[PDB]
RNA sequence: GCAGUCAAGCGUUCAUAGCGACAUUGCUUUUUGAUUCUUCGAUGUCGGCUCUUCCUAUCAUACCGAAGCAGAAUUCGGUAAGCGUUGGAUUGUUCACCCACUAAUAGGGAGUGAGCUGGGUUUAGACCGUCGUGAGACAGGUUAGUUUUACCCUACUGAU
RNA sequence: AAGCUCGUAUCAGUUUUAUGAGGUAAAGCGAAAACUUUAAAUAUGUAAGAAGUCCUUGUUUGAACGUGGACAUUUGAAUGAAGAGCUUUUAGUGGGCCAUUUUUGGUAAGCAGAACUGGCGAUGCGGGAUGAACCGAACGUAGAGUUAAGGUGCCGGAAUACACGCUCAUCAGACACCACAAAAGGUGUUAGUUCAUCUAGACAGCCGGACGGUGGCCAUGGAAGUCGGAAUCCGCUAAGGAGUGUGUAACAACUCACCGGCCGAAUGAACUA
């Protein structure tokens, strides 16, 4: 019911595309 | 008590071999600055395993309202762990500033859920722009084009004990 | 939301494979082990045979 | 949830007017005069032009809200009543003892009077309230016909009626008698 | 139901068609004082004498009991709280047989009790078991087990007990 | 309680063939007008029971047809259980049922006056309470 | 509404609601037919017996024969000029209004014309249509054919269904023993004239069902003329 | 009751780790209304006359509701405490029962140990039984056996 | 209570610091949770200097003891403090209640046993309508001023103050409460939360359809979807059960279920408070 829903999933995915690069390297 | 809204920066203490961590900040609703930064420490235990003694508060700060005369229209997310497990919920408050909106909510919900204040986390408050955005239906109620409504039966305050007049809403 | 939520979720599905599985092979390498540790291993290693089998 | 305001709208045809100060409500039409009090129920109406009216409720909750929709249907049927009006149609069985059924005229008060109900000697009389005409049916038997503008001072008085010849204390099943509504109607008849 | 109806052991051929550690289920009864179960009978015209007690409880007697004389006795087990006749369950096998009681063993919360017989909670007691018919290793088939009781039977009429297997 | 391999225990166990021996000794147990019993030896008496009983009691009925189907509403009974036989065979076996009625009015109306007394709307005393005693609690 | 809300009833049965799929399953296969077939034509047909249109449906089994909504077939064929499956669609589709009552064959168009021309059966009185009978129920006994017969033929009719005359077909009735009684010749209706909801449904109940019905269809599509063609038959 | 069974939920996440509402099975004497006459230790005192008042958890009377309720009679139920609610027999006892009248013989409470008493506080007398060597005590049982206010304060009814 | 025997820098219901132990599991990560290091608070001990140390190098290379000499107060953490012991003597009082904290054992339910600290007694005062244990509160005599706890419609001193929401009770509530009846019931309301449906037009109502095989089998006086017994399928379909009910002696007819038209825009369900 939230409107501004959508931009959330992205800042999840661009936390955790870091998250995979950084923990080997 | 009417909030104020404080940005708070902490970065637990350097030791040796690790200087400079990574600053942490949060948007605090709170009274004055001293209920924050015992609220913030609050969060960084939930969040990870840091605590209070281990670190510092590198600085705290009033975020002032950017437009306190434009009214808005707020999204807002809140959940609390009662009475079972938590859950969220999200209601929309038309109102002036953000600290505006919060008060108003604390009034809510310590009006139905007998909400403590410690009960309650604000997860987010995020302003809806655009109308048609605005999904509850007693906020969509004020939007319509000019409008009017009238007062119905004005009472009025009397000063001193007596009148003589059988005084009548006015009308 | 789905795709995303079910591979968040598959993740730690396949772990309860591969992580369980990890254990309960470990957990029966140490069974015979420690049968292994009174009876002479002639005859361990014999049953190691009879194990194999089917 | 608070409704600001809501408002129904009252469809007034030709031949009628209404006259409406506080809550207090005339309709006048060709059949006869229509009042009806409303003080209890805190509503607010508008004219906008001679066939509709707006009703309106500001700033009410349901149980607030669901009075005003009852008050569109009120008038309504007033409305009805003077064009239209009102016609209930009765039939009265009895198996065994012959049912006389008389208006008489009891010091002016004309009371439908129903004789040998079932075998008695009690004889009941029913009160014709005020503006309802009733009158025996020709032509086709053993029914009676009530009329008049009101909604209510009809069926009221057509229930009182049937009220009044319940069998007491037997099996109804087998006993069959008594006095029934056999049907609903307009005064006219056509339309 | 209607929703299951939307979507669509082994016993032999004239046994179808019909229907049907060494510890024990009950250590640790709580306790009983000797202050109660023992309704201290007040004797001579001045009731003041006492000197006779009645026990309270439920009680196996015996068989050849027959009631002592009255100015020999001093314990008292009336003839109504006399059960002769347990009502037995069994663990396996679902089934609840009213067996007729043989002795009593183990009576915790005394060694007398064991002695006079008194059937709380928890009593270990010895069971005519001729109905059910186990036979051992040697076809000599018993007659007899220890069930312990479950109930309070004080508290209900009917003494309520569990083979031990 | 303590646990124990006792309790989990055989304990009152019977021989085999001394049963057959106590079902031959049920017969021979000739009683005397100068003897009595003192004690009983407690034997799992049941298992001894069982003289040649030549009756075999009655079938459940209730088995097959239970309630419902046998009258009401259901009733999914339609000729009778067992259905007898012939017409002269029927007309037969009710004669006497005839008879056999009227036998008890002849031989029940000898035992009564307890009909007349009501016809007369008269009705005897009450039982003396001194009959009673006793018969008391 | 949080409470004193209106609860719904209920019910066990077989068959449940079919849902979007098979509007899916519809719009497909007529598109699927559209460049199959050459001929379309657009049936405006309102009330049918069942098995009429079971034998309509058998009347050949060579084409394909589509029945549904109007609004699915709209949305099938194309309602802009622009969104149209196929050229000049949108000509005809808002040519459909009532209950329709689509058509594909690959027929010839004098021979189709020619069928539902010739073809015409009987129906029920169907209200809001005029319906050249009257009757007058003899005043007497009542019989369930409801005297289109000698009275001798036929049986009275059933002392259960009474009420319902007595109450929704609103004619005066009684029962001495259960033949039902009426007083007076009662008619139901004039000829030539509009038949009421209440009016029809007596004869509907008499089985008395002296209404014609024909089909109608005025439009006709063509494939490979890419052409509206338009003729009212009735 | 005791032992299961089923499972809407619950469970730190949750079925499978456990609880678990609702249901449900275990026998609790025979399937043929025949009996069935089974009474098995109340260690604690009340009963009862006269008279008042309350409770409703209602027997009758009032009104209704439901029933194969044809009537007649009756059952079950709702409102309801306005007014009703007895005579006796029986102590080898009645922690009661029977038989009769009646609309019906409803259940209780504050009881009425200073209003009066019968049994029982209960003392000395005596007998029998039981026990004790005995004085005596009692598993009992039997009989005979004195507390005697009012004029005071208040309440209460009448009275100046 | 009487004393001289101290008016010294000595002590403390306290922390800090180091050293302890319960590692409670929370790091975490290792070698394939199975580490063995290590990270907190929860309450607890021990220690923190002047007789203090070294050196001299003997006794009985170490160690356990010694001769002798050197090292002053930033003299060896914080913080508070002249009241530590003596010798004498000697009044009363030794059985008891309540609460909290752990801890062990418990059951219809109350609990029981320990250890610890409070309060009570011997103690008024303000508040809790009134009260051994509840809240506040350092008892000479008065004056002024300010508060505690608790209050501020009227008894009654103090705002019928302000501010937002919620609630109507045929014995509401104003509190003992984070307990007992207590787990639920309710077409009472309020706010949510999740699932579904929808201009390829929902929801609600009218209108029409709701069929062929086929009166599917036995079953029986009759059982045509609708006393029962079991099967339960294909055709045709927009959709139509070998049938939801009503009904008939059987049929009929009606119903719903599912479609379809008409209508035009939101709605259902189940939860949680």
């Amino acid at each position: 019911n939230f409107p501004y829903k959508a931009k959330i999933l992205e800042e999840i995915e661009a936390k955790k595309m870091k998250d995979l690069e950084e923990r080997e390297l | 008590a009417h909030f104020k809204e404080y940005q708070v920066i902490g970065r637990r203490l350097p030791t040796e071999s690790v200087p400079e961590p990574k600053l942490f900040r949060m948007r605090i609703f709170a009274s004055n600055e001293v209920i924050a930064k015992s609220r913030y420490w609050y969060f960084l235990q939930k969040l990870h395993k840091v605590k209070k003694a281990s670190g510092e508060i590198v600085s705290i700060n009033q975020i002032n309202e950017a437009h306190p005369t434009k009214v808005k229209n707020f999204g807002v997310w809140v959940r609390y762990d009662s009475r079972s497990g938590t859950h969220n919920m999200y209601k929309e408050i038309r109102d002036v500033s953000r600290v505006a909106a919060v008060e108003t909510l604390y009034q809510d919900m310590a009006a139905r859920h007998r909400a403590r204040f410690r009960s309650i986390h604000i997860l987010k408050v995020a302003e809806i722009e655009k109308t048609a955005d605005v999904k509850r239906q007693y906020v969509k109620q004020f939007l319509t084009k000019d409008l009017k409504f009238p007062l119905p039966h004005r009472v009025q305050k009397s000063t001193k004990t007596f009148s003589y007049k059988r005084p009548s809403t006015f009308y | 939301l789905k795709a995303l939520k079910d591979e968040k979720e598959e993740a730690r599905q396949a772990k309860i494979t591969m992580l369980k599985e990890r254990r309960e092979k470990k957990e029966e390498n140490e069974r015979y082990e420690r049968l292994a540790a009174k009876m002479h291993a002639k005859k361990v290693e014999r049953m190691r045979r009879r194990e194999k089998r089917n | 949830m608070k409704y600001i305001q809501t408002e129904q709208q009252i469809e007034v045809p030709e031949g009628v007017t209404v006259s409406i100060k506080s809550r207090i409500v005339k309709v006048v039409g060709p059949r006869g005069t229509l009042t009806k009090n409303l003080k209890h129920i805190d509503v607010t109406f508008t004219k906008v032009n001679n066939q509709l009216i707006k009703v309106a409720v500001h700033n009410g909750g349901r149980k607030h809200v669901a009075a005003l929709r009852t008050v569109k249907s009120l008038v309504d049927n007033m409305i009805t009543g003077v064009t239209k009006g009102y016609k209930y149609k009765m039939r009265y069985v009895y198996a065994h003892f012959p049912i006389n059924v008389n208006i008489v005229e009891k010091d002016g008060a004309k009371f439908i009077e129903v004789r040998n109900f079932l075998g008695d000697k009690k004889i009941r009389n029913v009160p014709v309230r005020d503006g309802v005409t009733i009158e025996f049916s020709t032509n086709v038997k053993d029914e009676i016909v009530l009329s008049g503008n009101s909604v209510e001072d009809v069926s009221q008085n057509a229930a009182d009626l049937q009220q009044i010849c319940r069998v007491r204390n037997k099996d109804i099943r087998k006993f069959l008698d008594g006095i029934y509504v056999s049907h609903k109607g307009f005064i006219t008849e056509d339309l | 139901a209607h929703e299951q109806s939307k979507v669509k052991d082994a016993l032999p051929t004239y046994l179808l068609d019909r229907e049907q550690k060494f510890s024990v289920p009950l250590p640790k009864v709580r306790g009983i004082s000797e202050e109660e179960m023992f309704k201290v009978i007040k004797t001579g015209k001045s009731r003041s004498k006492s000197w006779k007690r009645m026990i309270t409880k439920h009680t196996f007697v015996g068989e050849g009991f027959t009631r002592r004389p009255v100015k020999m006795e001093r314990i008292i087990r009336p003839s109504a709280l006399r059960q002769k006749k347990a009502n037995v369950t069994h663990p396996e096998l679902g089934v609840t047989v009213f067996l007729p009681i043989l002795a009593v063993k183990k009576n915790p919360q005394s060694p007398m009790y064991t002695q006079l017989g008194v059937l709380t909670k928890g009593t270990i007691i010895e069971v005519n078991v001729s109905e059910l018919g186990m036979v051992t290793a040697g076809g000599k088939v018993v007659w007899g087990k220890y069930a312990q009781v479950t109930n309070e039977p004080d508290r209900d009429g009917c003494v309520n007990a569990v083979l031990l297997v | 309680v303590q646990p124990d391999r006792r309790w989990f225990g055989n304990t009152r166990v019977i021989s085999q063939d001394a049963l057959q021996h106590f079902r031959s000794a049920l017969g021979e147990t000739q009683k005397d007008t100068y003897q009595v019993l003192l004690r009983r030896n407690k034997l799992p008496m049941s298992l001894l029971e069982e003289k040649d009983a030549d009756e075999s009691p009655k079938a459940r009925i209730l088995d097959t047809e239970s309630y419902a189907d046998a009258f009401g509403p259901k009733a999914q009974r339609k000729r009778p259980r067992l259905a007898a036989s012939n017409l002269e065979d029927l007309v037969k076996a009710t004669n006497e049922d005839i008879t056999k009625y009227e036998e008890k009015q002849v031989l029940d109306a000898t035992l009564g006056g307890n009909q007349e007394d009501k016809e007369n709307g008269w009705t005897s005393a009450a039982k003396e309470a001194i009959f009673s005693k006793g018969q008391s609690k | 509404m949080p409470r004193s809300k209106r609860s719904k009833l209920v019910t066990l049965a077989q068959t449940d609601k079919k849902g979007r799929e098979n509007k899916e399953r519809i719009f497909d296969e007529v598109r699927e037919a559209l460049d199959t077939y050459r001929y379309v034509w657009v049936l405006h047909l309102d009330d049918v017996r069942t098995p009429v249109l079971q034998e309509i449906r058998t009347s050949w089994a060579g084409s394909k024969l589509i029945m549904g909504k109007r609004k699915v077939l709209q949305k099938a064929l194309g309602e802009k000029r622009e969104e149209e499956y196929k050229e000049n669609l949108y000509q005809l589709s808002k040519l459909c209004s009532g209950v329709t009552g689509l058509l594909f064959t690959d027929e010839d168009v004098n021979t189709v014309k020619e069928y539902f021309k010739s073809y015409v059966r009987s129906d029920y009185s169907r209200p809001n249509t005029k319906a050249p009978l009257t009757f007058t129920i003899p005043e007497g006994i009542v019989y369930s054919r409801g005297g289109q017969i000698p009275a001798e033929e036929d049986v009275p009719m059933i002392h259960s269904l009474e009420p319902t005359m007595r109450n929704k077909f609103e004619i005066p009735t009684k029962i001495k023993a259960g033949k039902i009684t009426i007083d007076s010749p009662y008619l139901v209706c004039t000829e030539g004239e509009k038949l009421d909801v209440r009016q029809a449904l007596i004869l509907k109940q008499f089985g008395i069902a002296a209404s014609e019905f024909k089909v109608k269809v005025s439009a006709y599509y063509d494939n490979d003329s890419s052409t509206v063609e338009s003729t009212n038959i009735n």
